[PDB]
């Protein structure tokens, strides 16, 4: 799992084919203009692939997006446009400096798992930490079963 | 070498790409060092190298796709597609090195399979004593046999360094395969610098 992870997170094809998905789910409610940007703009990237000067265009996307937004259209043409372009946000704020960016920060994530937990067990015996962990966690159990 | 190479260990770290742009895009000659990066030993600083000398030298053609491409054997290719904005107004192109002359004829045919609008270079260490008259006749012999330029796909152009730099371009399309006006000049820069513009006058560089 580790390997394969790793093999992953360093193959320069994988923020558009993030990008493919979350683009297709939505076709409609777009706006033409942003649409026919992007595509434009992920194919360029498609076509540097095995380059050392090749990196993902999240900050052009989000230029295009954000120029429709300074046009911001009022009343129901502006939520729309907001609302349906969040995952395409979602992915560009992930790989805002590459995937050598975003890979270091899935594997610092999970670092901070093991001390979201282990942390809470530092300082005395089991029983003493379940306390203070219940006593801070008053209105849900769950939490604290699954530390 | 310090860029070309500490790049390599994980490309990506958001410095070295600036600096490889430095390199393309600063006042000093590199072209005396860039040749030396046929492989080196990474066999990555090859695609690299290929970048930034491409990138340096077509400085005015418009670059808009490049790609790295690999052999399971000694042929990093890399090839470019731009466009000519003023001057002659879609043409595409792509560089690859060899080793001391043979090894280009021996996998000729196999760099190729990537009107005549395509562009060769094609790079050959063979560090030591320039010979010119020597070097021009071995190329010479290669285009005036081997005509996969014209029959494969078309290219216009085919341009030999000789590792400084020691450029030879031969034309096997219309004229003979020779250039007397660009010897030791890479004719990517033909457009940089105006020499159409001395269509009266005989020129020794």
């Amino acid at each position: 799992w580790v390997e394969r992870l790793m093999k992953t997170l360093r193959d320069p094809s994988l923020p558009l084919l993030e990008l493919q998905d979350i683009m297709t789910s939505v076709s409609g409610r777009i706006p033409p203009n942003v649409e026919k940007s992007i595509k434009k703009e992920m194919a360029q990237y498609a076509s540097n692939i095995t380059s050392v000067l090749c990196q993902f265009p999240s900050q052009q996307i989000a230029n295009i997006l954000d120029s429709h937004a300074a046009t911001l259209n009022r009343k129901s043409e502006r939520e729309v446009f907001f609302m349906n372009t969040q995952s395409i946000v979602q992915l560009v704020q992930r790989y805002r400096s590459g995937i050598r960016g975003h890979m270091k920060a899935v594997v610092m994530d999970l670092l901070r798992q093991y001390l979201r937990v282990e942390t809470q067990f530092q300082n005395g015996h089991y029983d003493k930490c379940v306390f203070a962990l219940r006593e801070e966690n008053k209105s849900d159990m769950n939490t604290v079963l699954n530390y | 070498e310090s860029i070309f190479l500490s790049a390599i260990d994980m490309y990506g770290h958001q410095f070295c790409i600036e600096n490889l742009q430095k390199l393309i895009l600063s006042e000093t000659s590199i072209f005396d060092v860039l040749p030396n990066f046929f492989y080196h030993s990474n066999q990555v600083v090859r695609m690299a190298a290929l970048e930034v000398y491409v990138r340096r030298a077509y400085i005015a053609y418009e670059l808009n796709s490049v790609q790295h491409r690999q052999l399971k054997d000694n042929t990093c290719v890399v090839e470019f597609q731009f466009m000519l904005p003023t001057s002659h107004p879609q043409r595409m192109g792509g560089m690859v090195s060899f080793r001391t002359f043979e090894d280009f004829v021996r996998i000729f045919d196999e760099v190729m399979g990537c009107e005549p609008i395509h562009i060769l270079n094609v790079a050959i260490k063979t560090d030591c004593d320039i010979e010119d008259d020597r070097l021009a006749a071995m190329f010479r012999e290669f285009t005036q046999q081997n005509k996969a330029t014209l029959v494969d796909h078309g290219i216009r152009r085919l341009t030999f360094l000789v590792a400084f730099p020691k450029f030879f371009t031969f034309r096997a399309r219309d004229k003979f395969e020779e250039d007397r006006i660009y010897r030791h000049l890479e004719p990517a820069l033909a457009f940089q610098l105006e020499l159409n513009r001395m269509r009266n006058f005989d020129l020794t560089a």
